[PDB]
RNA sequence: GUCUACGGCCAUACCACCCUGAACGCGCCCGAUCUCGUCUGAUCUCGGAAGCUAAGCAGGGUCGGGCCUGGUUAGUACUUGGAUGGGAGACCGCCUGGGAAUACCGGGUGCUGUAGGCU
RNA sequence: GCUCAGGGAGGACAGAAACCUCCCGUGGAGCAGAAGGGCAAAAGCUCGCUUGAUCUUGAUUUUCAGUACGAAUACAGACCGU
């Protein structure tokens, strides 16, 4: 039987990398999160006030709470069968914001934009996506000179 | 022999602190505590009032920082006392407290509210705090930035603070280290206080010097007796210099001027030069070998 | 010739006795360094215990003072007429900081104190040029050059040229 | 071009020597009557403007050490899935896809806001 | 406010080791204790002042039946420290 102890396989997890030891950098202070906001985790070893515990480290979710120094913050988390989604406190240093939340704010500007332009004149404009189609043909012209006959090597000892 | 310790070894492992540092003028630990805001409030940016008073003059901006760094709503220095007919006193607590109130006045110039908020027009010299009125634009609420300044009852960056209060400003300040403040019976002097900001403190030094003899009254004030500064026009000079920034607070700059177009400083020597370098040296050290032998 | 910024003055002038022992033997080494100087020298403390010489943890041992400027030439002057103009090739260090020292203090021109007494003193004299001064600072520190640093070679012909002096090997 | 105040990213920015600084900055510097602190106006606080680019700082320099980013190592090591494949075992062949790190050889050597100037 | 483990070259008796200096130094020290993390104008050395190691209703994390204790996180309201 292992222990518990909260922060018991964290020797590697809560470290820092080699050469960003230090000082906490300022721009990790200074980011404003909105209620809502898609969220991800990362405990950080340097502040020892705020960690969430060893299990929510890597995961992601949404924000339900804003305070002077933290953020309420929903996540999923299995258990045995089911899933009990729930509400951790964490300290602000131990987040960044969630980063496949705003390649879908720049393609909605874009879908928005060509279904009243383009409309005027007359054509229909596809904003749905399809997964890589299966190429099509195509020539190969050789240009005087030719390929190359790959036979293949003998053996040979190295030690 | 000794070991040697830096040895490849050592700069392989080394991490670097932040630039700021290595030059050697942010502190970090403060500036955190300082710069920045309590998520609750989001963006509703937090002001600072920074002073600094380098070897000849004194300097006083004042910002709020930004993730891309910080910004400068405004700044009024010391070397623009020349046009407020103030010849000489550039560096010093009474020349602290000008450069504080044309901060204020300038600052209070700039969003309209000028009539709103005076401040104080007699120096008198103790605790002030400024109010804020209904059905009128409200109060200023920033902080003291300090540096790296030893902060200690007498002390010119505390001439800056009250500068700007008296101005018409509601920064958060105490007397324990406005001069005068006798430490040992614990309680606040008004008339010493008085005395540092007007700049009776430097009129002393005329008179003690030049009755004891005419030696040190020379190399000290120099620039006094060739501007024709006297101690009777000590206490009838800076009462005027605090009514030309409540008469014209605002700025005014020179043109840019017409560029000769010329090189001082030295490029960066090529990659094709560099190696121009190693082949003539390399080949001239072999040719004087077998003139050498 | 020379520029005028490079000036080699005089720093300060370390003076402390040390003597082992806490209670009437340490006190009369604090007066013979003021009857010459003028100002109160502190008393310092110890690292660890080692019997053999037998001072304990925090148990009184030597007396320091330092004085610079126009009292930095006053004092060491008195000093080489028991050291008779001379240093040896082994007394400077390899930044260039002389090292010397007498045996007792009387004819330093102190008198003698029926009840104080005698006590044998420890020179050291530290060089400099006006800008060592910028490694100490707190604002904007940084180091001192190289073409600024002494060495072991211009403490030398300081010393044998303006006073007469001599200094020999070995 | 360049520099000051406050910065964001934290070595393409650090370290060792060496060659250049014109104007305005910024500094070494000279004081200790008052404010403030020292065994010592050295540092810390305060007043000034006789002296010089010697230094801190800036630009450049170096078949320089590091740091950052390519090429070799290499489709070599490892691998998901597989067949009633070989072999006494150890372990190793092919089937279907995912693919690492030195040594050795290249080149680069800080960007960049907010606000006052100077050529 | 101040910077260590340890290293080199100097100094009266003083020596391997008493204490004073200048230079080199990414922490090789230190932070009550097993061991891992974490920290350099500090979380470490030294002074100054003090007692948030005070009273009080809820949310949450951890072990989990998603019950108890134990211990932990993020707030609100007193009166206080510096």
């Amino acid at each position: 039987t292992n222990t518990k102890g909260k922060r018991r396989g964290t020797r590697y997890m809560f470290s820092r990398p080699f050469r960003k030891h230090g000082v906490v950098p300022l721009a990790t202070y200074m980011r404003i999160y909105k209620k809502g906001d898609i969220v991800d985790i990362k405990g950080m070893g340097t502040v020892q006030k705020g960690m969430p515990h060893k299990c929510y480290h890597g995961k992601t979710g949404r924000v339900y709470n804003v305070t002077q120094h933290a953020v309420g913050i929903v996540v999923n988390k299995q258990v045995k069968g089911k899933i009990l989604a729930k509400r951790i406190n964490v300290r602000i240093e131990h987040i960044k914001h969630s980063k496949s939340r705003d390649s879908f704010l720049k393609r909605v500007k874009e879908n928005d934009q060509k279904k009243k332009e383009a409309k005027e004149k007359g054509t229909w404009v596809q904003l749905k996506r399809q997964p890589a189609p299966p190429r099509e043909a195509h020539f190969v012209r050789t240009n005087g000179k030719e390929p190359e006959l790959l036979e293949p090597i003998p053996y040979e000892f190295m030690a | 022999f000794v070991k040697v310790v830096k040895n490849k070894a050592y700069f392989k492992r080394y991490q670097v602190k932040f630039r700021r540092r290595r030059e050697g003028k942010t502190d970090y630990y403060a500036r955190k505590r300082l710069v920045i805001q309590d998520k609750n409030k989001y963006n509703t940016p937090k002001y600072r009032m920074i002073v600094r008073v380098t070897n000849r003059d004194i300097i006083c901006q004042i910002a709020y920082a930004r993730i891309e760094g910080d910004m400068i709503v405004c700044a009024a220095y010391a070397h623009e006392l020349p046009k407020y007919g103030v010849k000489v006193g550039l560096t010093n607590y009474a020349a602290a407290y000008c450069t504080g109130l044309l901060l204020a006045r300038r600052l209070l110039n700039r969003f309209g509210m000028d009539k709103i908020y005076e401040g104080q027009v007699e120096v008198t010299g103790d605790e002030y705090n400024v109010e804020s009125i209904d059905g009128q634009p409200g109060a200023f609420t920033c902080y003291l930035d300090a540096g790296l300044a030893r902060t200690t009852t007498g002390n010119k960056v505390f001439g800056a603070l009250k500068g700007a209060v008296d101005g018409g400003l509601s920064i958060p300040h105490s007397t324990k280290r406005f001069p005068g403040y006798d430490s040992e019976s614990k309680e606040f002097n008004a008339e010493v206080h008085r005395k540092h900001i007007m700049g009776q403190n430097v009129a002393d030094y005329m008179r003690y010097l030049m009755e004891e003899d005419e030696d040190a009254y020379k190399k000290q004030f120099s620039q006094y007796i060739k501007n024709n500064v006297t101690p009777d026009m000590m206490e009838e000079m800076y009462k005027k210099a605090h009514a030309a920034i409540r008469e014209n607070p605002v700025y005014e700059k020179k043109p840019k001027r017409e560029v000769k177009k010329k090189r001082w400083n030295r490029p960066k020597m090529s990659l094709a030069q560099k190696k121009d370098r190693v082949a003539q040296k390399k080949a001239s050290f072999l040719r004087a070998q077998e003139r050498a032998a | 010739k020379e520029n005028p910024m490079r000036e080699l003055r005089i720093r300060k002038l370390c003076l402390n006795i040390c003597v082992g022992e806490s209670g009437d033997r340490l006190t009369r080494a604090a007066k013979v360094l003021e009857q010459l100087t003028g100002q109160t020298p502190v008393f310092s403390k110890a690292r660890y215990t080692v019997r053999s010489f037998g001072i304990r943890r925090n148990e009184k041992i030597a007396v320091h003072c330092t004085v610079r400027g126009a009292k930095a030439e006053e004092i060491l002057e008195k000093g080489l007429k028991v050291r008779e103009y001379e240093l040896r090739k082994n007394n400077f260090s390899d930044t260039g900081n002389f090292g010397f020292g007498i045996q007792e203090h009387i004819d330093l021109g102190i008198k003698y104190d029926p009840s104080i007494g005698i006590y044998g003193l420890d020179f050291y004299v530290v060089l400099g040029r006006p800008g060592f001064s910028i490694a100490d600072k707190k604002r904007r520190t940084g180091c001192i050059g190289a073409k600024h640093r002494i060495s072991k070679e211009e403490a030398m012909r300081w010393f044998q040229q303006k006073y007469d002096g001599i200094i020999l090997p070995g």
